[PDB]
């Protein structure tokens, strides 16, 4: 009744989607062969007559490796087979030959995969895209999916969990390019963006869980507990529910400034459990925390406009309400003037589910907070010239010319991110 | 299910490919009579990439070997791994190109062409999709020089959109074997530049240096070198053959390694190499790996690298690694020497990480450095070439095999114009 | 409850009564291979050394590394690598002990290191 | 968690170094091949002091060795601990310095001091926090002195806010060595008042003197001397390493010790040392610790503190004792010997505690006082330099290493002004 | 509800530290855990909704060594793991070290520790801050807290137990330097100020404990009984309730006079216990006795001022009154002529609990007698030459001079001790 259709595209897509995956077949109880020994897995997976649960995912990639090792690993028998969809030739991190080229046919065959997948939901609230700002693959088909989406399905909510490139550390040359290229596609067309850092989610991961080692796997389950938690009120009752429609309607100031800051709280491992109380206040407060931003952005340069908080667990309004009134009274935070209220509180009974082999702890509460902050225009800056520092010499322009650009869609692009800094810098100003 | 077509060049791209064959096969556990015998699904996940499998469980090379004169190859089926090729891909000539770029690339190469284009189309036909080509030879060497660029060139018009890599062994600077080297390398890069996407630059000389100084041996053969040169040929590749955290194809890697299409010439290195006495001394940590690719001794070409300035550099690394500790080393190596690195690209770093390490190695690393001290090769090689073609020494024989005197000047200019590309991108400061 | 083996680049979709299911968790199977790889990331990646080792000492009452295979069982669970019961046997029957339980802390890192 | 950064020079130096290092690991519970095999959580607890771990359980030291020649460090690896060791960390030239400073510190250290120093900060730069760097070599030496010196100026140039505590083998009285010890010696102290901000004064002499005795060994080889001094160089460290019921450590004992910066020249000496066949006869008392500690015969330096007059006096036990006990035992011996301690200091004692003593012993004591006394030490060494330097004796080989011959009348100045600090403080009056 | 704030700097702070939270685990029941088995706990515990009594104590100190035996030790799930704060370099006893360029971000954490804290306690009765005047983290940390504290929390009363350094034994050589010093800073912190001398509880020991080999452990025994009699009237009820406000008020007749002898009585072993009477006039004799005294400065060549008695255990008014009424007539105990009260009963029904492992033995009665007398001034004056004998050769003065400090510190400090003698010697003159 309440279905969500997820879709992964790109290496980094797929990677988190193995994590989000699991954590759902955790929380829900489904064994990885597919079944489980009322009805809240509905909004992920869909039960067949024999009773075997299949997700309502659809894992998209040019290339066969990424999703092969999803065929060859633990959830060979859960996937659909065919909702599992490969290329063969990658994008090579060019948004080019994710866009016009290699894109074409793999995105025809998304949309017939995702159309059959909505014809099994009686209701939608939207979709979960997750893929990687700074690939081939992952900006060119994403957008390119993004666009017949929103083209066919029409008003369904597109949430777009992006993750970005990091401001110093970066594992790609062209990431500004196909980064620019692809916020340029995603700015119209996804309804919540939210943003991810991979060096933020590292500096999480080395002070808080204490791994001087972090990796992927790691990133990914933290990025698949903060969906998780955020899609936790439609399948679990609590007090304060909250809609996939009521995340725009109280986050999304205008049609424009629609991303997102995420944070979610505690992030502490087994050693360090059960030391402290990690009282309502105290997890509000670390929610609040800048270092615990998903993103490599201070949110002290820039000011507030709206804060979502998805409590897991045992939190009652009392606390909900003394703990945001006391974030409000703290001066550090700073919200936009035109918008006094700024708090979407929502309250769930189910704590979060702890991954076995996982370092997060089994914490009886839990806080993720989404907010919409002008701060993020810093991210946008700082691609904006990592861009262009290229884009004066044209480097890497024939590369992307030859999949059947023009110096008009980078120009275009550019323009379209400086336009976003200046309406940033004019909705934050009063 | 990316296929990649090799393709060997004259005696030395012969002697290099039937190492590289034998480290492949290594790798994937292919006995020397095609046979796989390595108990790991690993190696089979996709041995397509290099092989084609016969009527049992035989698997053959996707590898087309050339010559001018039979000895070389004779002595390659000789070798212990020389029953695993086809036979029908062994394409010769009977009289050998003397040391004679033209002879390999007009006379001798014309005929023996067709036939060498009939086997390529054939070992690409049958592939599901093509990455491209990889042709192994040596600069300064007639049949290898000629005939593979020539090859290049015709493969080039085939199939454009297709990668092409090439591993040239280009002339050593201080030693120089032939005589003509400065001429057959100046004739063959003008026709790499055109039509090679990708390009890796080898001295063998540099590899004298390295295996000496690094893995301390005093009387290394030619087996060594082409040892050293098969672990960068099978590094290279490993991520299309192996799961990765990370992964990154020849295509990602040209376009993360390229700028221009012009400055697709690259040096490469390969890490750990560890004398047998410091083996068990040495302490496998990325950190230290890192330290030992960024070591210019660790390039396998002449040109040192503190000279030019780092336009581009691919770090294929393989292990269970942190990416973390992957993407913060080389992060600091390049704020460390950033006056090596150019300004005008904020990130000079295309990190890659496979989850297979090489067999015995906990982990490893293959580096793939487009900088502007290959300008200081090319310039060595056009200095060279110049002298010898203001007397016109040797030149009769290039002459007299139907090459017009102007086709030499034709190709040092253009590789003149190419050192000036390299230079200006050395200099060239942002805005 | 099939296994899907890569050969070739395809998809062989292998019946689990072909695999002889040798019940040692070897890397080379990539049925057993993911287990390995949690294994390894555990101890190594997320867990540091010098933790590591001084969890496996903490059972070795001799103070000279011998630990029992439900010792080792323990020292996992401890860990938290997260497997079933049946992952971490086959993890713990990777090494065989030497006389009774003679199995150190150091060969069965040595075992999981690389 | 604050680490020392250990440096050994010279053959006497390096294999005091050795001998300390072995008695380090003792202490640990490390085994030569680096495993711990101590049975004890403490020994473990601040391992890190001294240690790094390796990829394995190894603990690898954080020693750096220094020579010119590379007999004494393949001695030293040949040795019961010389594969603890990094191999990075031996640093060693080819020609060994001739007994020539001159030589080790300006010709033949100038080249490998670059490596030495680039070691350096590659220990210090993994440390957490770092306590300082501690010294060990001989004055007397071309090699250990000059390179000591010259390695003490960089690291003091470099962190000048980290603790420098340096184990000096001054030349002994008596019988000579080599002869340009006397030369050698003032060369070295002129760079030790300057740079080092903590530094032991040792003799070959007064150890023999002590080990015939108090031990009343019959042969006793460099080996015992080397393992005196071991003792006393992890006694003067313990409370960093192990918890203490009143704990200093090194920066407290020089803020105590040192009245003013530039005498801070220390003799030091361990207690108990009893000989073989008194085991038995003799008691393990605070108050017996304290009697053969103030003996003049304890002291491991040549000059006898009876003559002079104690500045400062710093006491460190380890065992499990009582305070009273050691502050009235302390207290008590400064009011009986009060002419013997300056009168313008209230109190002459630093007192410190940790709660484990060395293996075998119940409780030991490492004493460490500064006292006008060694003035006569730096007179004879001056009065043995001046004999020289007059007729300019053996002068032509440092004049021909590029030394200034001033150099010498800079050193010799110098110490002779150090010489008049420690007479006048001993002469001083309160009021 | 009557909450008290314990601080423990340096080694000596922590190391009695030790003692005093042993005794008040034992004298509340609460097991090292951390949970016992009403509210009379919270004055030195705040409880958690498992049920868990942590306690409202701060451990900080620079050198890691002390505070890394307390969380290994066995009350290492006890304290809570932020409130032990450790620092990375000793301060070496150098007062500048430890107030100038070390204890600058050790501080700021320590008072973001102390607010914690205090939001916790509904009232707040003050602080029990306890070091040692000797030693650079004692002094120097000791002093800048104190005036951190001074500064914001302000009017709370903090009562600063002190242990100055013995007339002739000691253990430092740079003691008298950062004695002077940090007596020059709290003179005008603190609140009430309790002298200590490890010298004077030796010599307590060696007589009346018997004890040959005194330790550190023992003396920290001792100091935690006499803290717990301070207390014992904030956590159990008793006839004659004194409170640690009323301290001051009974017990400063000037702002600069609050420096205050501490005597415990009885001090008897348990094989010399149950042997004599040990009534209520004995041992308030024994409690004005000269040697009971744990500063080594005779009582006898000054006056007393104030005398504040804290009866534990079965003590009836009648016979306070009676043995304090035979102290007024006797001789030997001289007050000053302007206060001819001078005295401040008070009694709690609950008796001294004793530590086992411990040589005090169980009694029935115990007296802390907290005296302002103005005998005290000889102990600085001993410090005020002790000092200038090494500053007129401005011995070890380089040191503190490093670490950003001048002559005009060391000049200020012995001038303000100057002045402190004169002001005894005033309060002590007709
Ligand atoms: N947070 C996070 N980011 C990842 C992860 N894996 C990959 N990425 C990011 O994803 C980017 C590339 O993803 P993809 O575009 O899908 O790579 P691909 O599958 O080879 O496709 P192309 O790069 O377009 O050819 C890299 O720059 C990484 O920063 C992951 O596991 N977690
Ligand atoms: N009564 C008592 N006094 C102690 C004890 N431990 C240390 N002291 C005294 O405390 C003084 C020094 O205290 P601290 O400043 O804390 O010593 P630290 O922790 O090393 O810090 P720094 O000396 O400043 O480097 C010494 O002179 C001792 O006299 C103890 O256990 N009991
Ligand atoms: N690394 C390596 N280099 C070789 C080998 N054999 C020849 N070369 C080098 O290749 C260069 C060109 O020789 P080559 O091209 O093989 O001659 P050709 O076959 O007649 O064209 C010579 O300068 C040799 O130094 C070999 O086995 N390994
Ligand atoms: N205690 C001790 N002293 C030594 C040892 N070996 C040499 N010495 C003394 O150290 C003094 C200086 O020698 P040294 O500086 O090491 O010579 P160099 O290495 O050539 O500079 C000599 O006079 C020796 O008497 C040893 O093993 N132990």
């Amino acid at each position: 009744m309440r279905e969500v259709i997820s879709i992964h595209i790109g290496q980094a897509g797929i990677q988190v989607g193995n994590a989000c995956w699991e954590l759902y077949c955790l929380e829900h109880g489904i064994q990885p062969d597919g079944q489980m020994p009322d009805d809240a897995f509905n909004t992920f997976f869909s039960e067949t007559g024999a009773g075997k649960h299949v997700p309502r995912c659809i894992f998209l990639d040019l290339e066969p490796t990424v999703v092969d090792e999803v065929r060859t690993g633990t959830y060979r028998q859960l996937f659909h087979p065919e909702q599992l969809i490969s290329g063969k030739e990658d994008a090579a991190n060019n948004f080019a030959r994710g866009h016009y080229t290699i894109g074409k046919e793999i995105v025809d065959l998304a949309l017939d995969r995702i159309r059959k997948l909505a014809d099994n939901c009686t209701g939608l609230q939207g979709f979960l895209v997750f893929n990687a700002v700074g690939g081939g693959t992952g900006s060119g088909l994403g957008s390119l999916l993004l666009e017949r989406l929103s083209v066919d399905y029409g008003k369904k909510s597109k949430l777009g969990f992006t993750v970005y490139p990091s401001p110093q550390v970066s594992t790609a040359v062209v990431e500004p390019y196909n980064s620019v290229l692809s916020t340029h596609s995603l700015l119209e067309h996804t309804d919540v963006a939210v943003m991810l850092d991979n060096e933020a989610i590292y500096d999480i991961c080395r002070r808080s869980l204490d791994i001087e080692r972090p990796t992927y796997t790691n990133l990914n389950r933290l990025i698949a507990q903060v969906i998780s938690s955020l899609t936790a009120s439609l399948r679990f009752d609590g007090a304060l529910n909250v809609d996939i429609t009521e995340f725009q309607t109280n986050l999304v100031p205008y049609p424009r400034i629609h991303f997102m800051l995420s944070s979610y709280a505690p992030i502490i491992s087994a050693e360090k459990a059960y030391h402290e109380q990690l009282s309502v206040a105290e997890i509000t407060n670390a929610a609040f925390e800048p270092a615990s931003m998903m993103v490599k952005c201070d949110p002290r340069h820039g000011k507030y406009m709206a804060c979502c908080l998805m409590y897991r667990g045992d939190v009652v309004p009392k606390d909900v309400n003394a703990s945001v009134a006391t974030i409000k009274t703290k001066r550090t935070i700073q919200f936009v003037d035109w918008c006094p209220t700024g708090f979407k509180c929502g309250i769930n009974y189910q704590p979060p589910t702890v991954v076995p082999g996982g370092d997060l702890a089994k914490v009886q509460r839990a806080v993720c907070m989404i907010s919409n902050s002008t701060a993020i225009g810093e991210i946008f800056s700082r691609l904006d010239h990592k861009f262009d520092l290229m884009y004066a010499k044209r480097a890497f322009v024939h590369w992307y010319v030859g999949e059947g650009m023009e110096e008009g869609e980078f120009s275009e692009a550019r323009e379209d991110l400086a336009a976003l800094e200046k309406d940033f810098e004019e909705v934050g100003a009063e | 299910m990316r296929e990649i077509v090799h393709i060997q060049g004259g005696q030395c791209g012969n002697q290099i490919g039937a190492k590289f064959w034998e480290v492949v096969s290594d790798e994937h556990g292919i006995d020397p009579t095609g046979t796989y015998h390595g108990d790991s699904d690993l190696q089979l996940e996709r041995i397509n990439v290099y092989f084609n499998e016969a009527t049992g469980g035989r698997y053959v090379p996707r590898a087309i070997l050339m010559d001018l004169e039979p000895g070389t190859m004779d002595s390659v089926r000789s070798g212990p791994y020389g029953q695993i090729f086809r036979p029908d891909n062994f394409v010769f000539g009977q009289t050998g190109a003397g040391n004679n770029w033209a002879k390999g690339h007009y006379t001798e190469g014309a005929e023996l062409i067709d036939s060498v284009l009939d086997v390529v189309r054939k070992e690409a036909e049958s592939c599901d999709c093509l990455q491209g080509f990889q042709v192994c030879h040596s600069l300064g060497g007639g049949t290898g020089s000629g005939m593979g660029t020539l090859l290049i060139s015709k493969i080039r018009e085939e199939y454009p959109d297709r990668m092409m890599l090439t591993f040239s062994v280009v002339p050593s600077p201080k030693v120089s074997d032939t005589v003509v080297e400065p001429y057959n390398a100046t004739l063959s890069v003008h026709q790499l530049v055109e039509n090679a996407d990708e390009c890796m630059v080898l001295d063998n000389e540099a590899l004298y240096d390295i295996c000496f100084r690094t893995l301390k041996l005093t009387t290394p053969t030619f087996g060594d070198l082409n040892h050293l040169i098969s672990a960068v040929m099978s590094g290279i590749t490993c991520c299309l053959r192996f799961p990765g955290q990370l992964n990154a194809d020849l295509r990602k890697l040209a376009v993360n390694l390229i700028p221009f299409p012009r400055l697709h010439f690259f040096m490469v290195g390969f890490t750990p190499l560890t004398s047998r006495g410091s083996q068990q001394y040495r302490a496998l940590t990325v950190p230290e790996l890192t330290q030992q690719m960024w070591d210019a001794k660790n390039m396998m070409c002449a040109a040192d690298p503190r000279h030019g300035r780092y336009l581009t550099a691919s770090a294929l690394f393989r292990g269970r690694m942190s990416t973390k500790e992957v993407d913060e080393q080389m992060l600091n190596v390049q704020n460390k020497n950033s006056s090596y690195f150019v300004e005008w690209i904020p990130n000079n770093v295309k990190s890659s990480v496979c989850d297979i390490p090489p067999k015995g190695l906990k982990m490893s690393a293959t580096f793939i450095g487009n900088s502007t001290a290959i300008q200081e090769m090319f310039k060595r090689v056009s200095e060279q070439f110049t002298a010898m073609f203001r007397r016109k020494a040797f030149l009769h024989w290039y002459t007299g095999e139907g090459m017009d005197e102007m086709e030499f000047t034709e190709a040092e200019s253009n590789m003149n114009d190419l050192v000036s590309e390299y230079q200006q991108y050395q200099d060239a400061s942002a805005e | 409850s099939t296994v899907t083996l890569i050969q070739s680049g395809r998809l062989v979709r292998l019946q689990p009564h072909e695999r002889p299911t040798d019940s040692v968790a070897r890397e080379t199977r990539t049925e057993d291979r993911p287990i390995v790889d949690k294994v390894h990331d555990k101890l190594f990646k997320a867990h540091r050394e010098r933790f590591v080792h001084k969890v496996l000492r903490s059972y070795a009452q001799d103070d000279s590394g011998l630990l029992t295979p439900d010792q080792l069982r323990s020292a996992l669970d401890r860990l938290h690598t997260g497997l079933d019961a049946a992952e971490k046997d086959r993890i713990v029957a990777r090494v065989a002990p030497a006389q009774h339980g003679k199995v150190h802390y150091m060969d069965f890192i040595r075992s999981l290191e690389s």
